[PDB]
């Protein structure tokens, strides 16, 4: 899961690189990840 | 009442009268009358893209194309400046060619209209600050004390109970005030707050109008370009109180906080009897004697003509106490006991878009303002500092078109008087919000360059006074991480535009409200007790890499 150093801000606390092999992101991050809408934060960075 | 939600009716009597029952009511010589004034009044107007079928149409201007348009409708009257023939190209209706319609506009409206003012309790209020937040007080007081009231603004218009008619242009010509007045007066309300905005009383509108009570809340030096001398500005501002002929109905409430009251009461009729308010300035009618201001509390104990009360709320603001003060003080005008005024003020718990506290559970308080020039920042930063919390953010909006002249004093203000500032992007319909935000400082000693310069090593600089640094510009998560922010008790302004429920960008139009983000973020201030390491200045909400 790369991350786009690009023109837009990093609000985003952090940048990482990409990390996605373990089966236990299945249901892992969805408790850190979003939080607040679907688009509004998985489509502003963070593409595959 | 009786139902609460429906809407009332529109109970607007259609006004039967001719040609010359006008003449005779409003005498006007003619300079180009023609035949005779064989002719039914039906309407009244004066733009031709809102004239109908039998109006006045009536603005001055020489050799206008919507002659024409009036023509096709079918005014009764269409006479803009143009001495023109009857029967060829203005067969729809009979001629009553005036020398000046803006003159006689007024005189000519109130003939039709029956004279609606002088069966109100019109009021003008004139100063520079609060205009808007005293006409919503005194019409809620006035509401509270058994009689209905209106409201003629250029920000709202409020018929009567809670419907809002939509509020126009800053200000149109005296055709649709006078429309708007019979519909006040003949919609079961008996009374309006009108604001004396300068554009209203420079335009040639007051001499028609009857005023019962005039009113002096605070003065101010702005819009300097119109007034091009200070005499000048104390003098048209002062057309309000030289309206007052009968000092026995009429009353004047008068700020002898401000140096020039007694100025304001001379220019006409200093009989009409003087009633002041004032809080630095103990020697006044009402006072308030005891004055506590804090973030989520008030406490007023003011010695009223009637007595010494206590007044207890959350709308923070001295000049909102100041505000007050020139309510009560209307209010002992008129002889309104203090109950009444009490209930009129607590009517009232946040007026639309202005200092519009929110508290969704939260210790961290909510507020807006107009915020369209920087010195309404600057005094919502003073009163802050009158108000001292814990951490200071203030979210700060842009300018819409080049007055690049503003954003750099507004930025020096913030940065100096705010622990963490913030931006956003509130109005840049001129150019590209890239550009807006570079635009930004431009005044008064930091380089953006070091922006260009970030390296993930310039995320944590410390501005000139040691303060945070601020760049974003979705709108959505600029306000959602703003409110994000917040700690516990502290400063947490979103402010930058106030009432606008929308969002420009450039070329873009779209809903967007400000209070509802922030009371929705308040909401999910509960998911974002999950996290937030890492909170001073930035990156912000994603934990699990450090």
């Amino acid at each position: 899961f790369a991350r786009p150093i690009a023109k837009k801000p990093t609000f985003l606390r952090l940048r990482g690189l990409f990390e996605y092999e373990i089966q236990s992101w299945k249901y892992s991050i969805p408790l850190f990840f979003t939080t607040q809408g679907f688009d509004t934060f998985r489509n502003r960075e963070i593409s595959t | 009442g009786n139902n609460s939600s429906n809407k009332v009716r529109i109970v607007e009597p259609s006004f039967k009268m001719t040609l010359a029952e006008l003449l005779d009511e409003c005498k006007v010589v003619p300079i180009s009358v023609y035949g005779d004034l064989e002719v039914e009044i039906t309407g009244i107007e004066h733009d031709s893209r809102l004239v109908n079928s039998g109006d006045l149409f009536v603005c001055c201007v020489d050799g206008n194309l919507c002659l024409i348009e009036a023509d096709k409708r079918g005014a009764v009257a269409v006479v803009a400046s143009k001495e023109i023939d009857i029967e060829e190209t203005l067969g729809c209706k009979a001629l009553v060619i005036v020398e000046d319609t803006n003159a006689a506009l007024p005189a000519l409206a109130a003939a039709f209209f029956r004279y609606p003012t002088k069966s109100m309790s019109v009021i003008g209020i004139t100063g520079t600050h609060g205009k808007t937040t005293a006409a919503h007080l005194i019409k809620t007081m006035y509401e509270a004390m058994g009689l209905r009231t209106g409201m003629m603004s250029s920000v709202a218009y409020y018929v009567h109970g809670d419907n809002k008619l939509d509020f126009p242009e800053a200000n149109p010509d005296a055709v649709l005030v006078q429309k708007l007045m019979a519909k006040m007066l003949h919609n079961g309300t008996e009374a309006v707050v009108m604001e004396a905005s300068s554009n209203e009383l420079t335009h040639t509108r007051c001499e028609e109008i009857d005023f019962d009570i005039a009113v002096f809340t605070n003065l101010s030096r702005d819009n300097s370009h119109f007034q091009g001398n200070e005499e000048e500005f104390r003098v048209a501002q002062a057309k309000l109180f030289s309206r007052m002929v009968d000092p026995d109905r009429h009353r004047k409430i008068v700020n002898v906080d401000d140096p020039n009251a007694p100025f304001f009461i001379a220019q006409g009729n200093p009989n009409v009897p003087v009633l002041t308010f004032a809080l630095e300035n103990k020697d006044a009618d009402v006072h308030p004697l005891k004055f506590e201001l804090s973030l989520f509390e008030t406490t007023v104990l003011v010695n009223t003509p009637q007595g010494i009360l206590e007044i207890s709320s959350g709308l923070l603001g001295r000049h909102n106490i100041y505000n007050i003060l020139a309510a009560v003080t209307v209010g002992i005008a008129v002889g309104a006991p203090l109950e009444d005024i009490v209930r009129g003020i607590e009517e009232v718990d946040a007026v639309p878009g202005r200092c519009e506290v929110i508290d969704e559970e939260q210790a961290f308080g909510v507020i807006v303002d107009h915020a369209r020039t920087p010195d309404a920042l600057s005094r919502l930063l003073d009163s802050v500092r009158e108000l001292q919390p814990r951490r200071i953010i203030t979210v700060i909006g842009s300018c819409g078109e080049k007055e690049r002249g503003k954003r750099p004093m507004l930025a020096k203000v913030a940065t100096d008087k705010s622990d963490v500032t913030m931006l956003t992007s509130d109005n840049q319909g001129s150019e590209d919000p890239l550009d807006i935000l570079d635009d930004m400082l431009a005044g008064i000693g930091w380089t953006m360059q070091d922006y260009l310069k970030h390296g993930e090593n310039d995320y944590y600089p410390p501005l000139p006074n040691g303060h945070r640094l601020f760049l974003h510009d979705i709108r959505r998560v600029a306000v959602r991480c703003a409110v994000a922010m917040g700690e516990e008790g502290d400063m947490v302004v979103v402010a930058g535009k106030g009432h606008e429920a929308y969002q420009v960008d450039g070329d873009k139009k779209e809903f967007f409200d400000d209070r509802e983000e922030c009371r929705e973020a308040l909401q999910y201030v509960d998911e974002l007790h999950q996290a937030g390491i890492d909170t001073s200045e930035f990156p912000w909400r994603l934990p699990e890499s450090h």
